[PDB]
């Protein structure tokens, strides 16, 4: 079939006029969908795709300079979904890949009908103005420990250092799924994340956004959901839920799977 | 003279005496001669490659009698894939390369593998199904294995231990063709995979149809708990039924788990612990209609109490008997004064398994060890009262038989005490199990000591292993360690390693297998303040790269919740620094990353990941694991020259 | 029965035991192909196997190449598939861990394969796990 389909091992599910296009977060791949999954093949189509970073995607395809931002991958989403003719889907993404999937609707807004977001956030660092993420303090001791992993590859020892190491309880948490990825491609991931920065470009998202939080968050703020909402050039829509943790649509699928169904089938937003 | 010079029938019989593979391989790249020789004279084969370039398949192996194609890549992939017309082609190119097959073990994912492959061999003898994924839905029972039963031929061996399906395939299997169910010699149904064992009105089906069985394993349902239990019937059944057998292994579907808290009385929460509805009458009457039997094993997780008299006619009514194995058959040896009684009386039994007697004593392990004289293995499980003296003077009464010992979950016999328990064979052993159970309270030289098997429990140091007593073993090539117990409760280890470096101890340890397939941890999320697997991982395989492993099995730990165990960052790194393997078989799933560490070993040849665990990932968005992924480290690590 | 090699050489040989050969004990006794101390070997083994249960049938094949090469070969000429199996596990334990060049260093075998024939013969036994 097609390069980009093997490159990213897209996988087309159930039938029907709506799509639907789960985007995992960074450090996971498409298998963090297995529970969402069997409960929209029924009335969807469901695609189902890694990104170039992902482990599960051959390290050789993976450009530094490409996708060293934002904008490769939403590109290589918008290419995915030119490549499987599909329009006006529902985007379903994890943290920081709803961001690009946010970017590209504001770089092609046909392609996509909503946006459904699981804990997002415009910027990781936080700012003297903006409390939105994490110090960059904090983050430094992430970034420490990924060069020490990378720096110990290099050489043919044992990357060591994992994110139970970190000190933080949230940092360990958030940053979890980091270390599941080839060291150098780990820091590279991670650089862009860190230097992400997508408040000015809010303003031009028109789609809307239905973004989903969790109850006193203690990673991501709970509000970022408020900001967004205001800066958002859309219609949004802002649910909190009592769940934890980085992963909670496959930690705790009873509570997260019924909200995140619900904001797909309500139109409205 | 010289070797090249004799004549070529006493080559070809010194070329069959080459088995390892290893060596027939070097041995076909010495000559011409040598070349057709080996290639005439191998006589196993288990095919090693991708099902993509499954085409290029060589066809010098033309008198291999045993074909083994489960391991082929991707591990458990489908064969023959119905939805494919080509795939027809390869039941023509497997009977080409491999015309003289007479034994044969393939991966049975789908029934469309079975009716292409299977019949191409009308002379086939013995056949092995494995599968670990689920069940494929179809219209009624037995249709999956009902494309075995070929009319033009005679199949004698029927291997399902490994072949996940309903226990109720079978009987309507067999039922279909009378005369297939004539013609098998042996059964094997010992699944651990099944989700409750064969009812008693299967076995007795499956029995009836099958009158010449040599052969019969099972794994029941004992359970008195469920309807449609096996019961007295059903063993009296499987007595008249087949008279012939030589073998007879009944177990318990969770007397089969690799997890003792499955099947320990003392880890399961209140199961167990109620008689069986077994009697003493019952085993008498069936022991009495199996003369020829050579092997019997019953293992119960339901107690069985007063079975020595039924043991006691097990001597008397089965001259034949060598092996005996009991799962919880209490009062099996209780003796009066000087009499021996219960298995005691059985002097011709070669091999001797025991699992959880209440009744056993001292006393009962003398008594064993002088009726059972030639006894030459011995394994006792869960026993609450043997000591070090019983089983001291035991192993020296023993002392001109015994090679192969295990001692596991016994509460006052630690490992110091198995140890010194074993003192008066310490010259003599060959195999040893003991648990590191460094807690329990109260030369020098393991001469012919090669193979030794660990138990320890989560979060336990190997390190006081050296102290206990296993100091001098200069013979030992392969040691397995086990790990089980559930560490979502534990904290973060106060030492960083788990100690695999005080395997340096002994200098010839060559294979390991590292088995932590039954921590359950979190695998990607722990809630808050919980350490996941990875560190874990980390934890025992600190040091690993030290070793001078040339084969390591390694099972990574799981998260039971969500049903998957991946390999971490550590445990690929770590296993990375192993420079001298030669082989390394992972019983979980890694994703491309983490496996292309692995072309860092120099020497490195058979790698596979072998998810051979119910249930197994189903396809590509269930796991990490990819088909391209596996096809690109495979042509990657057959290009290094 | 006393016996006698092909040298000239002259041997003794108990009775009954010498059945064990099918050759012999279906056909003094002219055999011209034993010489001397194979025939003594072949006839003090076969002894041994009427009554170290293997431990005195490895010692036995201390042997060097030479006489295990003759051992083997007249056994042949006796047809004992007991002495013919033991012999052999014995050159069959000789090409256990071993080189190409191994082998052919310690039975003098030259080669005659051709690079390509190699690179062929890899490519099979690539197929097989070992």
């Amino acid at each position: 079939m097609s390069s980009i389909g093997l490159a990213h091992n897209v996988t087309i599910l159930g039938s029907g006029e709506t799509t639907v296009v789960l985007g995992h977060g960074y450090g996971t791949d498409q298998s963090v969908w297995k529970l969402l999954v069997p409960y929209l093949v029924d009335d969807y189509k469901v695609l189902l795709y890694d990104h170039m970073g992902a482990g599960t995607t051959n390290p050789d395809y993976f450009d530094f300079d490409r996708y060293s931002s934002l904008e490769g991958y939403s590109y290589d989403l918008i290419a995915i979904l030119e490549e499987f003719q599909v329009s006006k889907c529902i985007y379903v993404g994890h943290s920081m890949s709803s961001m690009a999937a946010a970017v590209a609707s504001i770089f092609r807004p046909d392609l996509f009908h909503k946006l459904v977001m699981i804990s997002p956030t415009p910027r990781l660092i936080n700012t003297e103005e903006y409390y939105g993420g994490f110090e960059q303090k904090v983050m430094d001791e992430t970034l420490r420990s990924l060069d020490e992993n990378f720096k110990s590859l290099s050489l043919g020892t044992a990357p060591l250092l994992l994110a139970c190491d970190l000190e933080s309880a949230a940092m360990q948490e958030y940053c979890r799924t980091l270390f599941n990825m080839r060291p150098d491609i780990a820091c590279c991931i991670t650089r862009m994340i860190c230097g992400l920065d997508l408040r000015p470009y809010l303003g031009h998202v028109t789609v809307p956004c239905h973004i989903i939080q969790s109850s006193n968050d203690i990673m991501v703020p709970v509000a970022v959901g408020e900001y967004l909402r205001k800066n958002l050039g859309g219609p949004s829509v802002v649910e909190v839920m009592p769940t934890e943790g980085h992963l909670p649509h496959l930690s705790m699928p009873e509570v997260t799977i019924p909200v995140v169904l619900r904001h797909i089938r309500q139109d409205i937003t | 003279t010289a070797l090249n010079d004799l004549p070529d029938v006493i080559l070809s019989n010194i070329m069959a005496g080459v088995s390892d593979v290893r060596s027939r391989n070097s041995a076909s790249l010495v000559c011409h001669k040598w070349y057709l020789l080996e290639r005439a004279t191998r006589s196993a084969l288990t095919l090693r490659g991708n099902i993509r370039d499954l085409f290029m398949l060589p066809t010098c192996f033309q008198s291999t009698s045993h074909l083994d194609l489960s391991l082929i890549s991707p591990w458990g992939h489908p064969l023959t894939s119905a939805a494919d017309p080509d795939s027809a082609l390869i039941g023509h190119l497997l009977r080409h390369a491999f015309p003289s097959v007479t034994s044969l073990a393939i991966y049975a994912r789908d029934p469309s593998t079975i009716h292409i492959v299977v019949p191409q061999w009308p002379d086939l003898e013995r056949l092995k199904l494995v599968r670990w994924h689920q069940r494929p839905q179809t219209d009624a029972a037995g249709d999956e294995l009902k494309l075995l039963i070929s009319e033009c031929g005679t199949l004698k061996s029927l291997d399902l231990s490994s072949f996940y399906c309903w226990t109720d395939d079978v009987p309507a299997a067999l039922g279909s063709c009378p005369t297939f169910a004539a013609n098998l010699k042996s059964l094997n149904l010992l699944n651990s995979s099944f989700s409750e064992g064969f009812k008693s009105d299967e076995i007795k089906a499956i029995t009836k149809a099958c009158p010449n069985l040599r052969e019969f394993r099972a794994s029941c349902m004992f359970d008195p708990r469920y309807i449609g239990h096996a019961g007295d019937e059903a063993l009296v059944s499987i007595s008249v039924n087949c008279p012939k057998l030589e073998i007879l292994h009944l177990a318990d579907t969770n007397a089969l788990s690799s997890a003792r808290s499955d099947f320990d009385p003392d880890e399961r929460e209140g199961l167990g612990q109620e008689e069986a509805k077994i009697n003493a009458a019952t085993l008498i009457e069936v022991f009495s209609g199996l003369p020829l039997l050579e092997e019997l094993a019953l293992d119960l997780c339901n107690n069985v109490r007063d079975s020595g008299p039924a043991l006691e006619v097990l001597n008397s009514k089965c001259p034949k008997l060598k092996s005996v194995k009991l799962g919880q058959f209490h009062g099996i040896s209780l003796p009066v004064e000087s009499k021996l009684d219960g298995i005691a009386l059985c002097q011709g039994l070669e091999s001797l398994s025991i699992r959880n007697v209440d009744d056993l004593t001292d006393m009962g392990l003398i008594a064993i060890g002088r009726g059972c004289y030639r006894l030459a293995k011995f394994e006792v499980y869960g026993c609450k009262k043997i000591t070090v003296r019983g089983m001291r003077t035991m192993a020296s009464l023993l002392r001109k038989t015994l090679v192969d010992v295990k001692i596991a979950a016994c509460k006052k016999l630690g490992a110091v005490q198995s140890l010194k328990a074993l003192e008066p064979i310490q010259d003599r052993v060959e195999r040893l199990h003991i648990d590191c159970d460094w807690d329990c309270p109260d030369d020098k030289t393991w001469a012919r000591l090669r193979y030794v098997s660990l138990w320890i429990f989560v979060g336990q140091l190997l390190t006081p292993l050296v102290a206990a007593g296993l100091n001098d073993c200069p013979e030992l090539e392969e040691i397995s360690i086990k790990v089980e117990g559930d560490c979502r409760v534990l904290s973060r280890p106060t030492v960083r390693e788990f100690g695999l470096t005080t395997l340096l101890n002994y200098p010839k340890l060559s294979r390991m297998h590292l088995d932590c397939g039954d921590i359950n941890g979190y695998a990607h999320t722990a809630p808050s303040g919980q350490m996941d697997l990875s560190l874990w991982e980390r934890f025992y395989l600190i040091g690993v790269g030290h070793l001078g492993l040339t084969e390591l099995n390694y099972w990574p730990p799981q998260d039971r919740d969500v049903n998957q165990r991946s390999l971490s960052l550590p445990a690929a790194g770590l296993l990375q620094e192993c420079n001298r393997l030669r082989k390394l078989f992972i019983h979980g799933t890694a994703h491309e990353h983490f496996m292309m560490f692995f072309l860092r070993i120099e020497g490195l040849r058979d790698v596979q990941l072998r998810a051979d665990y119910y249930p197994a990932p189903e396809n590509d968005m269930s796991t990490e694991m990819r088909a391209d992924s596996c096809s690109r480290f495979e042509v990657a690590l057959n290009r290094r020259q | 029965i006393v016996l006698k090699s092909s040298d000239g050489e002259s041997f003794e040989v108990e009775e009954a035991v010498a059945l064990e050969s099918q050759t012999i004990a279906h056909m003094g006794v002219p055999l011209p192909n034993v010489t001397s101390k194979i025939l003594a070997k072949v006839i003090e083994y076969c002894k041994r196997h009427v009554e170290d249960l293997k431990a005195w049938d490895a010692d036995f094949m201390k042997i060097d190449q030479a006489t295990l090469f003759e051992l083997i070969l007249a056994a042949n000429y006796l047809n004992i598939k007991n002495l013919l199996d033991l012999t052999c596990q014995t050159v069959a334990d000789m090409i256990k861990g071993k080189t190409p060049e191994e082998i052919r260093t310690t039975f003098n075998i030259k080669n005659d394969f051709t690079p390509e024939e190699e690179e062929e013969v890899r490519r099979e036994n690539q197929w097989a796990f070992e």
